[PDB]
RNA sequence: GUUUGACCUCAAAUCAGGUAGGAGUACCCGCUGAAAAGCGGAGGAAAAGAAACCAACCGGGAUUGCCUUAGUAACGGCGAGUGAAGCGGCAAAAGCUCAAAUUUGAAAUCUGGUACGGUGCCCGAGUUGUAAUUUGGAGAGGGCAACUUGUAAAGUGCCUUCGAAGAGUCGAGUUGUUUUGCAGCUCUAAGUGGGUGGUAAAUUCCAUCUAAAGCUAA
């Protein structure tokens, strides 16, 4: 038996989190990380993100999320 | 007193420091006449009081009393709707042809999502000013929200035209100033 | 070359001080915080690609008793997996001396490391790992800091010494080979020394013998 | 006392040993043709977090429940 | 397949002899004389004593 | 229901909006005493998932503590102050470099609403008096480290 | 510093509601 | 409209009704703590208690106590000596309640007062949510079928559509303490997620639960 918490992400959930992150804005370390990306590349962006964080998987997750932000913002 | 000092000191520091643009969407609110006609519209759709409810209940129970009772079928009631989780519930259907959101709520985080929610959903939301007056039109002390879904044919045209009006007065006027940081000027 | 030292979530203080001492040994090595996954290993290459290191070390601490290590070149084929045994830390009086951290290391092989090709690979890649270029800080003074390797039967005893004539100064390694596989961290398994037996198999043998005894009883 | 499942033991020392358990399952009591909630009022133990994984244990405890149902007379 | 990928790794080994004794190494011909009862660490330390003294002579010379 | 939106908006605390609310409410409480009453919970979702109900017999106190555990000590403060009330549970709301701010839910076993409504009559038993004193609260059990 | 907030995701409008809850019986019959 | 009124907040009551202390403290629960004392809090028991469990099996199935596991594993100038736990036999056995989606075709909820625990009437509390229903063992909506127990409540077969959960938290660095846990400061996530544990014929597999909320006799 697999708990229904295991199944997947509902549409309501992705909607909700997108709406939250829209209304929240970007934190000063995130406001930093966007400029560090745009300036000195994803390598240094990942380095700074991992230094801010503890592990590396959260670092790649953060960098991928922020690249999604950058792409969906600049082009649209 | 301590609390008079606090409440006079409150609303000074908030304007002293930069409020986030998600706030100051509040207090950029509906103008005089338009709120006035909104409330005139609503006063036809007051909900039944507990007292009126009990009068009709005893009336109909007495109607069942007779031997020689009377049995009939009656249409749906019509009234605004006002409970917060219920108000959000009528959203995400959608059913709210109008939603009014009071600006002054001490836990403002109860309401910060509602403007953006109805914006993305296309519900014609409006920021009314004063939760107490919403309470007056709903047989409550305060409501903080006022949603309406079902409207009689005798007001449907009025509802649609008021919807276009609020779209003209709120969505057009203040969207670009909803779109900036407010406050930040010292007091 | 530049080097990285990586550890796993398994932690024992006597086990931890070993990594600190090793980091003190190599200046070009780094002490990046420990990784979450003991199973995913390819990402480490990216870390090396992010840190510009030609050889990367990963220490796996399973169950807080079992110690394995990988040392591998991150864009590059050689990968060798080792088992670790019989360790001693800086606290006790075996050692009785310290060194300026960063002198150029001398090294020694108490074994041919020529006839056996896989041992020759272990030999050369160890030379890579512990080869210190001039960029190492505090390399101007020579502290007579030296290391040696010694296959006893198949276990490399790895040791460190300073002059007094000599006194031992650094961690005591009884290390065992496990296997060799291709690629940076993945590429297919090529060689395996069958003489090695993991302690999991040992506890399994003990438990199986106990079960057989109970069944006979 | 409340009637209990005869259950198989874990481990290898007593892999051959059979024991008295806590409760059967929802699935087994359904196979008895009765509900767990009503089966409580009759004095049958029930365990939800347990899973039936052996056929013979299941069948034996089913027949055990049949004979329990047979020997009981219930007052209205 | 063993020796072939082992030669592959030998090629992947970037250890040139351009710089002599910069790795600073002395390699031994024979193994340590380790009797199982004898304290084999002490059987070691005398031989590595010998070889490090040899390396010190080599470094002082060149 | 809207309480989800409260939960996930609370999830992003260091965001601009909630940090602003943190920074205004910390000051506004700073003008107030160490201990005082709140009319309504400032985090109603947290209060509900900790067991809050909006009716007579549920008291909200806001407690200020200098930087045992800080949450447990904060609970004990109201435990001594409101002896008649029984401490249900607390939660974090706000903080400062000088003080941390917590919101505690207390329940009166004397109000007939609590004495009736058998959902909550259990707290009326004398054995539950001063749970915070014996570490029987959430933070009490966590600090004691009682789990499986 | 400060910068205005981008509205890159609000401008997209969904044409459907989030959840497909089946309508209950009681909303159409006298209570 | 310089008026008046909606709220919110705060005071004041010789206003109504209740509630805390203190003694004792054999047992119990927390804090502190030396070479135990002390502090705080009950009760007839208390605590704990229905798995973010134990295991690797042919799997077990809340908690609690006794025998065994056992002076074993593990720890320890591996010295003094310290010192468990799975499982098994036994006693006694008990399971439940929230928080997540709307009743919106009618807050259906409840304190208090008053006239006769109940009933009526009236103030109030409450939509910034009291009731009913649902706690993953699913559950909800309806329709059909029969049953079983005033267009009353509940149980089962089938079709279709839906089917919502604990964040200054998890985790990471560092400091102090402890034998891994705990406490502080900087930082802080994710949802076919997360935690824990095995596993390679390794660009691995499958294994097991669902924390950050709560009650519960023996």
């Amino acid at each position: 038996k697999i708990s229904y918490k295991k199944g997947a992400a509902s549409n309501r959930t992705k909607f909700v989190r997108s709406l939250v992150r829209e209304i929240a804005g970007l934190s000063p370390y995130e406001r930093r990380l966007i400029d560090l990306i745009r300036n000195s590349g994803e390598k240094r962006a990942r380095k700074v993100a991992k230094k801010r964080l503890g592990s590396f998987t959260r670092a790649k997750a953060k960098v991928e999320e922020m690249n999604n932000i950058i792409a969906a913002s600049r082009r649209h | 007193p301590e609390y008079v000092r606090v409440q006079r000191q409150k609303k000074i520091l908030s304007i002293r420091l930069k409020v986030p643009p998600t706030i100051a969407q509040f207090q950029y609110t509906l103008d005089r006449n338009t709120a006035a006609e909104t409330f005139k519209l609503f006063n036809k759709y007051r909900p039944e009081t507990a007292a009126e409810k009990k009068e009709r209940l005893t009336k109909e129970a007495a109607a069942v009393a007779e031997g020689k009772s009377k049995q009939d079928a009656s249409p749906k009631p019509y009234a605004v709707k006002y409970g917060l989780n219920h108000v959000v519930a009528l959203i995400e259907n959608k059913k709210a042809k109008l939603v009014l959101i009071a600006n002054d709520v001490d836990p403002i985080e109860l309401v910060v999502f509602l403007p953006a929610l109805c914006k993305k959903m296309g519900v014609p939301y409006a920021i009314v000013k004063g939760k107490a007056r919403l309470g007056t039109l709903v047989n409550q002390k305060t409501s903080a929200v006022a949603a309406l879904t079902e409207v009689r044919a005798e007001d449907e045209a009025a509802l649609a035209k008021l919807v276009s009006t609020i779209d003209a007065n709120f969505a057009d006027k203040y969207d670009e100033v909803k779109k900036h940081w407010g406050g930040g000027i010292l007091g | 070359q530049r080097t990285l030292l990586i550890s796993s979530r398994g932690v024992n203080y006597r086990h931890r001080h070993l990594i600190q001492d090793l980091s003190g040994l190599l200046p070009h090595s780094r002490k990046e915080p420990k990784l979450d996954t003991k199973k995913d290993l390819q990402q480490l290459n990216e870390i090396a690609e992010l840190y510009n290191c030609n050889n990367v070390l990963f220490f796996e601490a399973r169950k807080h008793q079992d110690l394995y290590l990988w040392l591998s070149k991150p864009p590059n084929g050689p990968t060798i997996k080792f088992y670790i045994q019989n360790l001693h830390t800086m606290d006790e009086l075996n050692f009785t001396g310290n060194c300026l951290k960063g002198s150029r290391p001398v090294l020694s092989f108490d074994q041919r490391f020529e006839s056996s090709p896989h041992y020759q690979l272990i030999k050369e890649l160890l030379v890579h790992n512990f080869g210190v270029p001039p960029n190492a800080r505090k390399s101007k003074p020579f502290i007579d800091h030296v290391m040696s390797f010694s296959i006893v039967d198949d276990k490399i005893w790895v040791r460190t010494y300073e002059i007094s004539s000599l006194v031992e100064i650094g961690p005591r390694f009884v290390m065992t080979v496990i296997l060799i596989l291709e690629g940076s961290f993945g590429g297919p398994k090529i060689y395996e020394n069958k003489q090695y037996v993991s302690p999991n198999v040992v506890r399994a043998q003990i438990k199986q013998q106990a079960a057989e005894e109970a069944k006979s009883r | 006392d409340l009637l209990r499942p005869v259950v198989r033991a874990p481990t290898v020392k007593y892999n051959r040993k059979v024991r008295a358990g806590r409760g059967f399952t929802l699935a087994e009591v359904k196979a008895a043709g009765l509900t767990a909630a009503y089966a409580r009022t009759i004095g049958i133990a029930v365990d939800h977090r347990r899973q039936n994984r052996n056929q013979e244990i299941f069948d034996a405890n089913v027949q055990r429940l049949k004979e329990y149902q047979s020997k009981i007379i219930v007052f209205p | 397949n063993n020796t072939k990928a082992m030669k592959h790794a030998l090629e992947r080994v970037q250890l040139p002899w351009k710089k002599h004794s910069f790795q600073e190494h002395q390699s031994v011909t024979s193994e340590t004389n380790t009797d199982e009862h004898i304290k084999d660490i002490y059987d070691d330390t005398e031989r590595e004593l010998a070889f490090y003294k040899q390396s010190l002579d080599a470094v002082l010379v060149a | 229901g809207a309480y989800k939106y409260l939960e996930e908006l609370q999830r992003k605390k260091q965001s601009d909006v909630l940090r602003f609310l943190q920074r205004v409410r910390v000051w506004e409480y700073r003008q107030k005493n160490v201990i005082h009453r709140a009319a309504r919970p400032t985090r109603p979702d947290k209060a509900r998932r900790l067991g809050y109900k909006a009716k007579q017999g549920f008291v909200i106190y806001r407690v200020r503590v200098r930087r045992r555990s800080l949450r447990a000590t904060a609970e004990e403060r109201v435990g001594r102050r409101a002896a008649n009330l029984r401490v249900l549970n607390s939660y974090w709301v706000n903080q400062d470099s000088t003080y941390k701010y917590f919101e505690v839910i207390l329940v009166d076993p004397q109000h007939k609403a609590i004495r009736r409504d058998a959902r909550y009559n259990w707290i009326c038993d004398p054995v539950h008096k001063h749970r915070e004193a014996r570490g029987l609260t959430a933070t009490g059990k966590k600090s004691r480290g009682i789990n499986k | 510093p400060y910068e205005p907030l981008i509205d890159w995701f609000t401008r997209h409008e969904e044409v459907m509601p989030l959840t497909a809850v089946p309508e209950p019986k009681r909303r159409f019959v006298p209570s």
